């Protein structure tokens, strides 16, 4: 949020220049302002409008955020931190798994308005197994690429 | 008999005389019989007595057995003595795979990453 404002001559809008304090600016509509734009955009300033300057110079300098020389590929995290990882999260798969089944029973036993409001322990439902495999998934398989690469790349 | 090497399969070239045609050609087939036989043999054993390498490979002379001992290039101490080709340096290197599984590890993750 960043606006930009300019009084105006309320003075000579007194005087009948009100309907001629328009300058042509182009538009875009504000309210929430309206509490002193009603007479700030149509008494005491007006909007500006906003633009930027994106170099190119600096878009390829805010651009940095990472220097990984020395971050992942050149290491992985400790496999025994790695093993107590997976240990965890395959082992909430059962608690959820469970009552995953008790949720497909009576999903069909039932219309989608009771369904729709279930939001009582979100613990049950997919969701929860998607919310797993992805981190579990992804960590480990990369998990599992990165000790292949290194064997290869510091052979 | 052929095709599980099973032998005793030389010796039944000459007893397949009822139809004397089938004796004239198959004659053809035990110069591979002998090869197939002595590649096993190169990784079955690895020491036999001379003679018993001639009873064998179906040879009734010493000297056939000579050159055939020489071919595969084999020693003639007292004993036929063999030589380790049946996994002379093992695969106890999983730097030959590195590269594969690599690849391999890399689809799993299109196949992940893929808008289907």
């Amino acid at each position: 949020v960043i606006d930009a404002f300019r009084l105006i001559n309320a003075n000579m809008m007194v005087l009948g220049h009100e309907p001629r304090q328009t300058t042509s600016n182009l538009g875009h509509l504000n309210k929430p302002s309206i509490q002193a734009l009603i007479h700030g955009l149509n008494r005491h300033y007006y909007s500006i409008t906003i633009n930027y300057r994106k170099n190119e110079l600096e878009q390829k300098m805010l651009l940095n955020l990472h220097k990984k020389s020395w971050m992942e590929g050149l290491t992985l995290q400790d496999y025994s931190e790695h093993c107590k990882h997976n240990e965890s999260v395959v082992k909430e798969m059962l608690e959820l798994a469970k009552n995953y089944n008790k949720a497909v029973e009576e999903e069909d036993k039932m219309t989608p308005e009771q369904l729709a409001i279930k939001n009582v322990g979100k613990q049950d439902p997919k969701r929860h197994l998607e919310e797993h495999v992805d981190v579990l998934m992804t960590s480990n398989i990369v998990q599992c690429l990165a000790a292949m690469l290194d064997t290869v790349v510091f052979k | 008999y052929l095709m599980e090497g099973s032998y005793n399969k030389v010796f039944l070239a000459k007893g397949n005389i009822p139809a004397e045609s089938y004796t004239f050609f198959i004659d053809i087939l035990l110069d591979t019989i002998r090869d197939e036989i002595a590649g096993c043999i190169e990784k079955a054993y690895e020491k036999i007595l001379f003679t018993e390498a001639t009873r064998i490979l179906f040879f009734n002379t010493p000297k056939k057995m000579t050159d055939y001992a020489k071919k595969r290039g084999w020693v003639l101490g007292p004993n036929n003595y063999y030589s380790f080709a049946s996994q002379q340096q093992k695969p106890e290197d999983t730097t030959i795979p590195s590269t594969e599984l690599a690849k391999q590890v890399i689809e799993y993750a299109r196949q992940l990453e893929m808008i289907v």
